[PDB]
């Protein structure tokens, strides 16, 4: 609930779509952030982790960046399989507790 | 490996050039507050002696190391004096000390017959006595084991992660110096109104030569009005004499 | 050397008036030709200093410690070596051992356990050696360890005309141990009491123990007749006082006054 | 080659007890921390907690007081016991592994997902 | 008591762990299986008190 | 008669001065251990209820 994400995203094929994730010092201001993509009827996959390295078996077209205290993920060459829900994760520490908070999510689809 | 709070380790630091820039630049600091000095003015003064304490305490009690407080970590383990100098550098260390299984290598004393004067230590672990009849063997009713172990988990929030703490205490300008920040010497002149900086003692005057004998355990002379008027050149061993323009 | 002996002829220690001894430099800054007022722990003027003598009789009891001690030794044969400081002296609490016999002044803060009186008569037979050096049965865990150059030594044995007169003051303030020393040679006071003079001690060491101390006993080294150097050591206790001190033109102390003894004062 | 298997679950009454198993193979079991996560329909994701393969465990503070862990480093199984359920806790559970150092790391394995629901 | 004090009872089987700090007693019979049974002991039915 | 385990009684204690010293000076007490605070300083703490 602390992590803020756009309610939904969309875009024409062949365009470039940028998705933000804005937190605070506790969530993003100190440590790394992860990005997660979920497909209908599928287990979650990995898009960016460690913020400076990309896993194996994934295209490097998924561009990532950190803008101060926010994360940004830009996608080019959109296709049908891109339709997915995107979350941002970051180990957060709070005055009452601490945890592995996930982002609200953003439904990305084409009509 | 940091010490337990009740058996903290005190370290000497002598004959070295001290640069605090490589220290204060640490972004993940949660506190850097200084009493007798300002944090940004520690790069031009020479200290007579420096001692760096160390321990690990629960996050809630990091406020309790300041002078004039009271509690179960400010009177039974480690108490600072009322006229403290130097300053404390506290930061969160949840990544290292805490463990998922439950860290059990950090203790603190609960029961003591009386408080302790500042900077005292007690490794003794004899059974505390609460009843009229003394006990022996194992503790229990009316007599207890004096030490209880902290329980650190990553689950717990602020107030229960271990804030690593290191405290620097140093006397200011009362003895020959051994440690201080970088500077470039600029020779020596006599009978010419200059701006001298002898071991952080700024001023203005002309430095003649003097014949007053300094005992081996002294560096600064003084006069009636409590103003320095004779210094020992740090590089050579000549005894100078400061008089106003 | 550790034999159940008992037969402790603990003769009651005697009285003397510590006339003016025990004063010291309070501040480490040079001054000249001025009178300065200080407020510290001092040995009061004309106090009942407690005198002990070691020769058939022999003693070394445990004396209380309460806010510093002035210790003055008259000795020529080098029979009193060191000190033990602690609260229980039973290997359950940390304690100081100070020894300066031959090699170096050694100061060790550690757990110590002690016997009654390790010796045979004083030493067998006429030459020093290593024997029963295990004066520590063990030491579990401890921190401080210090070694430095020894103090002045004594060569050969002399009866009477004890030129050596050592005087130390030990003071514990806020986890700091302050030891001030002064050795005055050529003392010809054969009769008894400490001389009617003046000597301000100088700082010797100021080191961070950070322990709790409350009692101390000095460390010292056949049918009838034996040759042993007579040693006379006096102990005095310090009180919170205010002194007025005079510095002469050279920067050394000449005389001091205590502001509470006499209305004249 | 490497994959985690869970137990298929069906409808449960509110206030009942659930024992969910997690069997892992293809890698050294006592080398990686275990994350359990829960996803509710029409919402984001919430990680249930973290488990050492041989030892205790830690839980999110909001979901504490009702979740119990037991480990068995012999047949490579990890269990959840859940109690005091309600109709609003119907969700899907995943059992996954992480890097051997916990926290910041890569999460290649993931849970097959088991559904829990209340209906009559 | 020598004669026998049998006025204290404790619970063996319960549906799930109770909410901490509760003061409610339920006289419902515990069922091992899903099928409800009552009256006399039968198939997969046993007294939990 | 004390209440049984399944229906343990709860009593309200407030607006009173509680002296644990007289309670602690009884003979047949066997087990007495505390967690929240030091059991030797129970006469210096104030609580709402
Ligand atoms: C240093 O140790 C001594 C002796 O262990 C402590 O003296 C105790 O003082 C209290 C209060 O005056 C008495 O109730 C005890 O009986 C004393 N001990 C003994 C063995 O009699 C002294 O308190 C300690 N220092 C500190 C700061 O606690
Ligand atoms: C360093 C030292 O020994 N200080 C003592 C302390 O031990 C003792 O408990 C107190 C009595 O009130 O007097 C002072
Ligand atoms: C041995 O020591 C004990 C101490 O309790 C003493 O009573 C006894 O007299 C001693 N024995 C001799 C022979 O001195
Ligand atoms: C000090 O010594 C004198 C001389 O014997 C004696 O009369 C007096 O009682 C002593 N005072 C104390 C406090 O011991
Ligand atoms: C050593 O000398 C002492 C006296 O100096 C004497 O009492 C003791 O018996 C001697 N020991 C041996 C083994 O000669």
């Amino acid at each position: 609930s602390v992590l803020t994400q756009p309610p939904s995203a969309s875009g024409t094929p062949g365009q470039r779509v940028t998705i933000p994730c804005s937190g605070s010092s506790s969530n993003i201001g100190n440590n790394y952030v992860y990005w997660y993509q979920q497909l209908p009827g599928t287990a979650p996959k990995l898009l960016v982790y460690g913020n400076n390295q990309r896993p194996s078996g994934v295209p490097d077209r998924f561009s990532v960046s950190k803008s101060g205290t926010s994360a940004s993920l830009a996608i080019s060459g959109l296709r049908s399989e891109d339709e997915a829900d995107y979350y941002c994760a970051a180990w957060d520490d709070g005055l009452s507790g601490s945890g592995w908070v996930f982002g609200g999510g953003t439904k990305l689809t084409v009509l | 490996r940091f010490a337990s709070v009740y058996a903290w380790n005190r370290k000497r630091i002598s004959n070295c050039v001290a640069d605090y820039s490589v220290l204060y630049n640490l972004a993940p600091f949660f506190t850097f507050k200084c009493y007798g000095v300002s944090p940004t003015k520690l790069n031009d003064l020479c200290f007579t002696n420096v001692y760096a304490d160390s321990f690990v305490i629960r996050g809630d009690e990091v406020r309790q190391i300041a002078p004039g407080q009271t509690g179960n970590i400010a009177d039974y383990n480690y108490k600072l004096p009322d006229d403290f100098t130097g300053c404390v550098i506290a930061w969160n260390s949840n990544k290292l000390d805490s463990k998922v299984s439950g860290n059990y290598n950090y203790l603190y004393r609960l029961f003591r017959k009386s408080n302790l004067k500042p900077f005292e230590r007690d490794i003794s672990t004899e059974i505390y006595q609460a009843g009229n009849k003394p006990c022996n063997g194992v503790a229990g009713f009316n007599c207890y084991f004096p030490l209880r172990s902290y329980s650190f988990r990553p689950t717990y929030g602020v107030g229960h992660q271990p804030y690593r703490v290191v405290v620097l205490s140093f006397e200011l300008l009362h003895a020959p110096a051994t440690v201080c920040g970088p500077k470039k010497s600029t020779n020596l002149v006599k009978n010419k109104c200059v701006n001298f900086n002898f071991n952080g003692l700024k001023g203005t005057g002309v430095l003649t030569e003097s014949n007053k004998k300094f005992l081996p355990f002294q560096q600064f002379g003084r006069d009636i009005a409590d103003t320095t008027d004779a210094v020992r050149d740090p590089q050579t061993l000549e005894i100078l004499d400061i008089t106003p323009c | 050397q550790c034999v159940n002996l008992t037969t402790r002829t603990q003769l009651p220690p005697a009285y003397t008036n510590s006339f003016t001894r025990g004063v010291y430099y309070p501040d480490k800054v040079f001054r000249s030709s001025v009178l300065h007022s200080t407020q510290d722990l001092f040995l009061p003027f004309f106090s009942n200093v407690t005198w002990f003598h070691v020769i058939k009789r022999f003693d070394n009891p445990v004396l209380p410690f309460n806010d510093g001690v002035y210790f003055a030794s008259i000795e020529k044969s080098n029979i009193i070596r060191g000190w033990i400081f602690g609260t229980t002296l039973d290997s359950k609490t940390q304690s100081l051992l100070i020894v300066n016999n031959a090699t170096n002044v050694v100061i060790k803060v550690c757990e110590f356990q002690f016997c009654n009186d390790p010796f045979l008569d004083h030493k067998n037979n006429k030459s020093w050696m290593e024997s029963e050096f295990r004066v520590y049965s063990s030491a579990n865990n401890c921190t401080f360890e210090y070694v430095s150059q020894p103090f002045l030594m004594d060569l050969e044995g002399k009866q009477g005309n004890f030129k050596n007169l050592r005087e130390f003051v030990f003071k514990n303030i806020d986890g700091y141990f302050k030891i001030y020393s002064k050795h005055t040679p050529i003392l010809v006071r054969e009769p008894e009491d400490l001389p009617q003079g003046f000597s301000a001690l100088e700082p010797l060491v100021d080191l961070p123990i950070g322990i709790n101390i409350t009692r101390f006993q000095t460390l010292l080294a056949s049918s009838s007749g034996w040759t042993a150097g007579a040693a006379a050591y006096y102990v005095g206790y310090l009180q919170p006082r205010t002194f007025l001190l005079k510095y002469n033109e050279n920067g050394t102390i000449t005389d001091a006054v205590d502001c509470a003894l006499d209305p004249l004062s | 080659q490497v994959q985690l298997v869970q137990s298929g679950a069906e409808v449960k009454k509110p206030g009942a007890s659930l024992k969910v198993s997690c069997r892992a193979s293809g890698y050294t079991f006592t080398s990686h921390f275990i994350h359990w996560v829960r996803q509710a329909p029409g919402q984001g994701l919430e990680w249930m907690g973290i488990i050492n393969p041989s030892g205790g465990a830690s839980y999110a503070q909001n979901f504490r007081d009702r979740v119990t862990m037991t480990t068995d480093p012999s047949t490579s199984t990890v269990y959840m016991e859940l109690g005091s359920l309600r109709s609003e806790d119907t969700a899907v559970y995943y059992c996954a592994r992480a890097e051997g150092s916990s926290w910041l790391g890569w999460f290649d394995p993931w849970g097959q997902g088991t559904l829990v629901t209340v209906s009559s």
